[PDB]
Parts: structure tokens; sequence; C-alpha cells
RNA sequence: AACGAGGAAUUCCUAGUAAGCGCAAGUCAUCAGCUUGCGUUGAUUACGUCCCUGCCCUUUGUACACAC
């Protein structure tokens, strides 16, 4: 039996402190609500596009994430969606309003599908990358599409437009809220069930692929 | 056995319009439409073929070219076909120039072709026209792409007629459940048929003969309803 | 590297000080007679204990785990180790 | 749908593409032997892997 | 004497000072306990260093910190600039060199922002 | 025309 | 319809579901699972829905008489379903079947 | 470039062409150094795809 | 499906908004002209 | 009577940059129908290629090895 004691004395500072956030720093979580392990990028030629080894508190760790090549793969995914998410013609230069906006999304993620969201994100993500464009030939006169191949950071990228885009023109004339409307998407693609914006882009662009190789 | 809803009594289905983007639906397009306005001095007029001919030489087009009377019948013959008073197609016009206008499937065309060519002037400058209650605009005016503004799962089929036979009710009822449906139909007049390929994903032919373009309407449109159940 | 100084108790139990500031930092607790010999790695890697109940323990000390536990059959009582080559002795009881 | 996985290995040089996609060199990933050459649209390094439907048609310049 | 160590932190144009005494285990940003800095999406950007070293080493000592300029992003990550920075420079002052150091690994395992602000300098083309 | 090393893959 | 949403929030309408058309007198939530929530509708026709699909009944279940308007759980078996139709005739049923028709 | 962006099939073609040349041995005296370099780079660069593959006419033509 | 007509093609207020838009024309005009004067 | 984010064509943009948001000053030219500063909030996507569109260049090593 083997048992190392390095914590001496209890730990009480003397400025009251929340219960959870003593748990918190015994295991880093996001948000304080989920993990970062048990947590895989199911898919190769993804798994080391998308930086989920790294434990981040809120999504809003300000980088060095565009200036080499790159540094935009190293950049966490969450940070990613939100970014992405704040995208928009009123949504330019509010950053709180994307976090809260993301964290309430998981919260319902959470609620409806029992397992994690962070795990469903990054399902959704994998299974929306489109894997086999085209490209307008040259022609030289006769127009058509050629079929070309797609790297996985541009596939991270286009998933993550294709997500919240869609999820905005759901949210755009309902009665229904864009953390609503999200967390229907990222639930159904991640069952991948046709029925999400997301998927059907992705098979739209695959089929005329197939198509017209 | 089943019970009935608890109403049963007649309610139309709304209108279907670029808005919606989920439910099946019918998408006519007129493509390669001959349709510009022309100035002379005082006022502005829609090109037509047969009245308008110094000045047509003086552009230097054809006269067998610029013909909106295939227009004319072509929108007609499908807002009035039985699919719409279904309430299930909406039309998109492909201009010449390269204009988008979707058709809202509330309008009445008027009928005789001077007064149609008015509403067409009126739109390519106006851009829109509203209606007797005018709190929904009727003739919308839309940005390149179609494919933008389509449905988003669809198909991309062009009515030629080097295209082999198929009977547009089998194929219709092979396509899928949630497959609406888009077809590009060349309005103009006699020439070749290899304008949309980058958008379409096949050629299509219902005949081996060739076809007026608003009968080629009618008939595809007539498997439309065949499939439907209407 | 000079800075950790090793106690071995006479219960079994392994004290790691801090020497410069006098503080405690680990305690280790796998033996459980009198402990007859500590040494840490000339690497900070790893740390050999060896113990009267004729046991021996080594421990991943950049970590915080227990590599392997070796039961010999003598009591245990002397130890020297030699890091150029991360070898050690052990003079037993019989 | 039999998926395939490749690693791109080195991107190819002073060949006549067009602006926005590559001729590049992949190495089969479960066969460590087969390489074929094939057109990637987005950014890419060595040494990182890709999906291909087309596991046997080579690539062409593409004018 | 008390033993005392002061240090500083600089987002966009906000400073914050941070003086760090051996006392009776508290941390206030300008009086007021830490656990009540407003934005409340933050607050955790805040404890980042708190959480990421454990807490006794700071059981042991108080931390006043006081900041001033910018506005809300750009103060909390000043604040927890400056108590990551004093922390550090406390430990290399009063306490053993081992805290130092691993405290330092610790800190740019996970994010060097932590400790060198960047001056983040416009640039030629 | 055609570019190097193409040139001598056809020929 | 059917409107589910988190307790404590009158704010947000989390889900709003559309089973048959006639009124609905009976809701409830599973006690076995939590993602799958029950709900019948004068259609006589109880409709088992998961959460996670809104919009397709999860499964359809039949063989009910007239105006069904009770149902509970079975708590040691989360596969069966007692229904408490309104001419009485209680009806038990296992979802794990074909489920047409009571067990 | 060109010796880099040749595909295998192709790398194949040209080894049986270089021995159809040393059978019609009075090029190879007439150009020497310019078969060498070709051929040492491509065999170096497409070398463990060549070596991995199985064919004793290669074994028999490449002695 | 319902269906409507389209629509193409006070004497008061509309002679306003001419001699307004005239006067706001001639007011221009004479600025710039007694300026182009002065230089 | 009008209008529900503004067609066709063309123009600008690569990091504290795009786009938001308010306070302040009025500097011998220019600016009140505005002009210039100072802050706070802070992304998307190439960072490649000469295929197209133009533009440039050079088409003789002369510099001194070893190397083509």
């Amino acid at each position: 039996d083997f048992e190392v004691v390095e914590e001496f004395t209890p730990v009480v500072l003397a400025t009251p402190i929340p219960e959870e956030v003593q748990q918190a720093q015994t295991e880093i979580k996001l948000f304080n609500k989920w993990s970062f392990e048990e947590v895989e990028v199911k898919d190769a030629s993804l798994v080391d596009y998308v930086q989920v080894r790294q434990p981040i508190f809120v999504a809003h760790t300000a980088g060095r994430y565009a200036n080499k090549r790159f540094r935009k793969a190293q950049c966490p995914i969450i940070e990613r969606l939100t970014n992405s998410l704040m995208m928009n013609g009123r949504n330019n230069g509010k950053k709180l309003k994307a976090v809260r906006i993301i964290k309430h999304t998981l919260d319902i993620i959470n609620v409806l599908t029992d397992q994690n969201p962070i795990q469903v994100v990054v399902d959704a993500i994998t299974n929306t990358g489109p894997r086999e464009d085209t490209t307008r030939v040259g022609g030289g006169g006769a127009a058509r599409r050629q079929a070309v191949d797609v790297s996985p950071l541009r596939r991270v990228n286009q998933a993550i437009a294709l997500l919240t885009i869609g999820a905005r023109e759901a949210a755009f004339r309902n009665i229904k809220t864009i953390a609503e409307t999200l967390a229907e998407e990222l639930i159904n693609a991640a069952k991948g069930s046709s029925t999400s914006y997301a998927i059907k882009k992705k098979d739209e662009l695959e089929r005329v692929a197939k198509s017209n190789r | 056995q089943k019970a009935l809803p608890a109403s049963l009594v007649p309610q139309a289905p709304p209108v279907l319009t670029s808005k919606d983007k989920i439910t099946k639906r019918m998408i006519v397009v007129l493509a390669m439409a001959s349709l510009e306005t022309h100035k002379i001095s005082d006022k502005y007029v829609l090109l037509n073929c047969d009245d308008h001919q110094g000045l047509l030489k003086k552009m230097g087009r054809d006269i067998s070219e610029a013909r909106p009377d295939i227009t004319h019948q072509c929108l007609l013959t499908l807002l009035d076909s039985p699919i719409n008073k279904a309430g299930k197609l909406q039309v998109y016009i492909q201009t010449s120039r390269g204009i988008l206008i979707e058709v809202n499937p509330t309008v009445r065309i008027p009928r005789t072709f001077k007064r149609f060519s008015g509403l067409m002037v009126q739109l390519l400058h106006k851009l829109s026209i509203r209606s007797v209650n005018s709190e929904e605009k009727l003739l919308k005016v839309i940005k390149n792409p179609i494919t933008d503004h389509l449905p988003t799962k669809c198909r991309k089929v062009t009515l030629s007629f080097d295209a082999p036979v198929i009977r547009v009710q089998d194929y219709i009822e092979k396509l899928d459940d949630d497959e609406s449906i888009c077809v590009f139909v060349g309005a103009m007049a006699r020439g070749k048929d290899n304008f949309a390929d980058e958008y379409v994903d096949e050629k299509v032919g219902l005949s081996n003969y060739p076809l007026s373009a608003s009968v080629a309407c009618s008939k595809f449109c007539h498997g439309a309803e065949d499939a439907w159940n209407i | 590297c000079g800075n950790f100084g090793f106690i071995g108790s006479s219960n079994g139990s392994i004290t790691i000080y801090n020497m410069q500031s006098g503080i405690l930092r680990k305690k280790y607790k796998l033996h459980k007679r009198a402990v007859t010999g500590i040494s840490l790695d000339g690497m900070n890697r790893k740390m050999v204990s060896c113990g009267l109940d004729g046991i021996v323990g080594f421990y991943d000390f950049n970590k915080s785990t227990l590599l392997g536990k070796l039961k010999l059959d003598a009591p245990i009582t002397a130890m020297v180790y030699h890091r150029s080559s991360d070898l050690f002795a052990l003079a037993l009881d019989d | 749908t039999p998926v395939t996985l490749a690693k791109v290995i080195k991107v190819l040089g002073r060949t006549g593409s067009r602006g926005g996609v590559t001729q590049v060199r992949v190495e089969f990933l479960e066969d460590t032997s087969r390489t074929i050459v094939r057109n990637v649209k987005g950014p890419v390094r060595e040494n990182d892997i890709l999906v291909l439907m087309e596991s046997e048609r080579e690539a062409r310049r593409l004018r | 004497a008390v033993p005392s160590v002061q240090t500083f932190g600089k987002k966009k144009s906000a400073t914050a000072v941070a003086h760090v005494k051996a006392g009776k285990g508290l941390i206030k940003v300008n009086g007021s306990p830490i656990t009540l800095v407003e934005p409340e999406i933050l607050r955790f950007k805040v404890y980042e260093p708190l959480l990421l070293v454990g807490l006794d080493k700071f059981s042991n000592i108080d931390i006043r910190v006081r900041v001033t300029g910018g506005g809300h992003v750009s103060q909390v990550y000043a604040i927890r600039q400056a108590i990551a920075k004093g922390l550090v420079a406390y430990h290399q002052k009063y306490v053993d060199e081992q805290s130092k150091n691993e405290l330092k690994k610790a800190f740019t395992s996970y994010d060097r922002t932590l400790l060198i602000a960047d001056s983040r300098r416009p640039e030629p083309k | 025309s055609l570019k190097a090393g193409e040139r001598l893959m056809e020929a | 319809l059917v409107s589910v949403y988190d307790s404590y929030n009158p704010r947000t309408i989390l889900l709003s579901i559309n089973a048959s058309t006639h009124p609905t007198h009976v809701t409830k939530f599973h006690t076995q699972d939590n993602k799958i929530l029950a709900t019948a509708s004068d259609d006589r026709v109880t409709r088992l829905w998961d959460i996670s699909n809104a919009y397709e009944p999860q499964l359809e279940l039949t063989g009910a008489t007239d105006y069904v308007r009770t149902l509970s759980f079975i708590p040691a078996a989360p596969h069966l379903v007692a229904t408490g139709s309104y001419d009485g005739l209680i009806r038990l049923y296992d979802t794990r079947s074909s489920g047409s028709t009571p067990i | 470039d060109a010796l880099m962006v040749m595909p295998f099939s192709y790398v194949l073609k040209f080894l049986k062409f270089i021995d159809t040349v040393m059978q019609n041995k009075t090029l190879l005296h007439s150009h020497l150094p310019l078969i060498c370099k070709n051929l040492f780079f491509i065999i170096k660069f497409n070398h463990k795809e060549l070596v991995s593959q199985k064919n004793e006419e290669l074994k028999l033509q490449i002695n | 499906i319902p269906t409507h007509a389209p629509k193409y093609e006070d004497r008061t207020r509309s002679e306003i908004n001419k001699m307004k838009a005239q006067l706001k024309k001639e007011r221009k005009f004479t600025m710039k002209e007694i300026r182009k004067d002065a230089k």
C-alpha cells in the first residue's frame, strides 16, 4: 500500500471561496460542469487538428492564433466555435455575448442529450466536415467542375462555418433562439441524421464531386 | 379504427417562398429569357420581337431571339397549372442579363401581352410590385446564385432534347422523400442547351420529339401532380 | 541537485524536506519496519527505498507513483547507490 | 463506402496548377508502401493525413 | 519587518499593482474579495493562478491588488497577470527556489501570458 | 501548351 | 402540442412538439429513462417521443379503445407501460416488441 | 521538379526505357551523365516504394 | 391558394414638392455662381 | 403616399487588421451639412501560387574557388 500525503494541514483561506471552486482546482473542467478527459476526436486526419488535449475554464483565452499558418489549428476548438458564432452583421465585437450564448447552448446539450457536450461538439464537427469538393475548371470556354480533395484544416473550418450559419438561419425567422437552435444543430449532426443544414450541405458537396469527378 | 383530425375543414396551405428552406416543393425556372428595357425619345419600352425592328437592328441582336411571348405563355401555364392550386411550387426567372426574379405563387399574371410587358418593365425598374393588400411584395428580385436561393436538398436537372427520354412520373416517384426538385427550363426559342451545366446534375428528356417550352413545362408539371396525388 | 533532503524514519515512513527553507513537502508510506536506506538516482528521476522488512521500493519521483515493489528474502540493512551506472547494492541479513 | 486514409508527404513545386489547388504525393496510411498523387484545395504542410474516396485514380494537371 | 513583495500587470492600457505579504491567507482585489470581480464570465479567468497551483501556496500569505485603466476584459487579464507574477516573485524571494522553478514551469505549461504580457507591436509590410 | 514533367510523361 | 422546457425558466420554450392534432390529456416523463417522454392525445394513440428526436413519434402505440386519458410506467421494467384507457380494460404494453397490440 | 512529380507507374515505364537504352548501348555512351543523374535521383526519391514492390522481372532488369 | 393583382402604370402636396425642389436647386446654383464671381 | 437589410455591375480588405460603441479637441493651410485625435469590444479566412489578368526583368557567370 503506497499513499503519498502532500497535504499536511487542511487548506482554508481567510477569503470565503466556493466549494465548487476548490473542486475545480482538484481537477480543471470547462465552465466547471464538464471535463476534457474521455474526450476523443474519434477521427484520424482530425485528431491533431482539433486541439482538445488542453483544458480551459472559459472560452476566451485571447491568443496569437492568426500569425503563422496553423496557430489557427493549435487554438482550442470551443474558442473557434465561439468566435465563428460571434461573426455576424451586428454581433461583431461582442465576445461576452458569444460566450454566454455558447455556455447556455452546452447547458441545453447536457440536459437533453445526457452524455457530454464537448464530446457531442467534436462528433458534430467531424461528421460534418466535407471530404471531397470541386472547383470550376478553367475551361477556356467550357465551364464545368473538377473534383478535388480537401485538407483537414479546411475541413474543420468548413464544418464550423456550416454549423453556425445553419444555426443562425434556423433561428432567423421564428420565436426560438440561437442557443436553442444551435443545440438542435449540434445534436442533429452528432446523430448524423441527414436533417440538419450541415449534413445536408455536406451531402450536396460530396454528391456533386461523386457526379462530376 | 383510426379517428380523424380534430378539424377537417378546408384550409389552404401557406404560400411557399425563398424564406422557407425545408418543405419539399417544386421549383420551376424560366432561363435565358429575352427580356430587357430600352428608351425611345420619350419613354421606356420592353423589347418584343415583332414590333421593334429598326432599333433591334440598331442594337444588333436577333428578331428571332428577342421574343418574350414564350416567357408569357410559359409563366401563365405554370401559374395556372393545378399544382399551384394545390400550392406546392414557385418560379424563378433567370434574365438574359443575369437578374433573378423570384415569382411568388400568389400573383395573378395579366394575360394580355401588352399588360404583361408593362409589368415586366415596371418590375425591371422598381424591382418589386405589391398587391391589392400591398402588405407583402409579390415579385421580388434576388442575387446570384440560384443555388443560394434553392431548397437545401434538391436535384439539378435540365430538360434537354438530346437527353434520353425518361418518364417524369417514373423519375419523380423514384425521387426521395425530402428531395425537392428544381428544373432548369430553356425558354430560348432555338439553339443550344448548354447553359446551366455547372448548376445541373443531369440533362433529362421526356420524349424523342422536340418540344415547345410551355408544352414541356406542362408535361413535366403533369407528371409531378400524378406523382403527388392531386 | 542539492535541494531535497530525504529522511527514512524508524516506522516505515519517508519524508522529503526541502532543504533551503526547512519546509516539508512530501511523504511516502510504503515500508512498515524501519527504513534502512534511501537513494535518489542521479537524474532526479527515480528513488529507491530499502527496508528492514526485506522490501525494496522503486518510486518515480518526478511523478509520484510506485514503479515497483521487490521483496527479497533476507531483511535488508545496508544500501549504497551508484549514479554513473544507475545501480545499487544491498548488504542483507543472511 | 470504403473510405481510405492517406499521408501527405511532400508538397510539389513549380507545377502548373490552379490558384489554391496543389499536386501532392500521398502515402496510404494502412498500407505504408503505395503512393498516389492527388489534388488538395485547402492549406496543408508535409506529414499530415487526409481522407480519400477514389483510392485508385491517379491525378493530372488542371490546365 | 514584514516580508513583502510587489509586482505589476499590464494589458492594453490597464495597470494592476499587486502587493504580496506574509499573513493571514486571503485575496483582495481592491477592497472587495476576489469572488466578486464582476464580469462573472471571466471570474475564473481571474482565479486561474489560484486553482492551477492549488490553494495552500496561497494559504500562507496575503495578496492585495488594485487595478485601473483599460476596461473589463483588459482588467481581468491584468489581474491574472499580476497575481501570477506576484506569486512567483514572493516564492523566489522568501521561500525556496524549488517552488519558484516548478511554479514557473506549471505556468509556462499552461499559458505563458500569465507571465510576459505581449507588447503586441505594429508591423511593416 | 504543356509543362515540363508532363511532357516527359506523355512521351 | 406539448411544451417541454426546463424548470424555473419561463423565458425559454426549450422545445414544442406537435403530436396528433387532437388535445393531449396526459403527459409524463419516464422514470427509468430520462430522455423518453410519454404523451397521449384524444386520438386514442399514445406516443413515446425521445427528446433527442423532436419530429417523428419515437414509438406510436395503439390497441386502445376510446379517449385514452391515463398512463404510467412500471418501475422495475424500463420497457413496460400501462395505459388506462377510458373504456376500462387497462392495457399493458412492452416497448421492445412491435407494440401495436398491448401485451 | 519533373522527376519528383513523375508518378510510380511511370517510374516503372521509365526503368524499362533505360533498359532499352542500355541495349541501344551507343546512345548510352553518347549521353552517359544525364542518364546517370536521372536514374540515381529517381530511385533516391521513389526509393521506398520501389523497394517495397515485388517483381523478379524488376530484379533482373535492375541487375 | 389566395391570389392577388399587381400595381403598375394630392396636387397641393405635389406642387409643394416640385416647387421646393426647384427652390433648393436654385439656391445651390446661386451659391455656386456668386462664389465663382467672388473668386 | 411610402417603405420589411436594398438588383445588375464595379470598388476597398490579411491582426489589435474588418466591423461595431461614446467622450474630447477645432491648432496661421482644409474642417461645422463637418474634420482630427483618444479610448474601450475584437473575429472570419489566405500567409499560397504564376494557370488567367496585367506589370517587371533578364535572356553574355566575369565573381576568385568547390560544385551544375
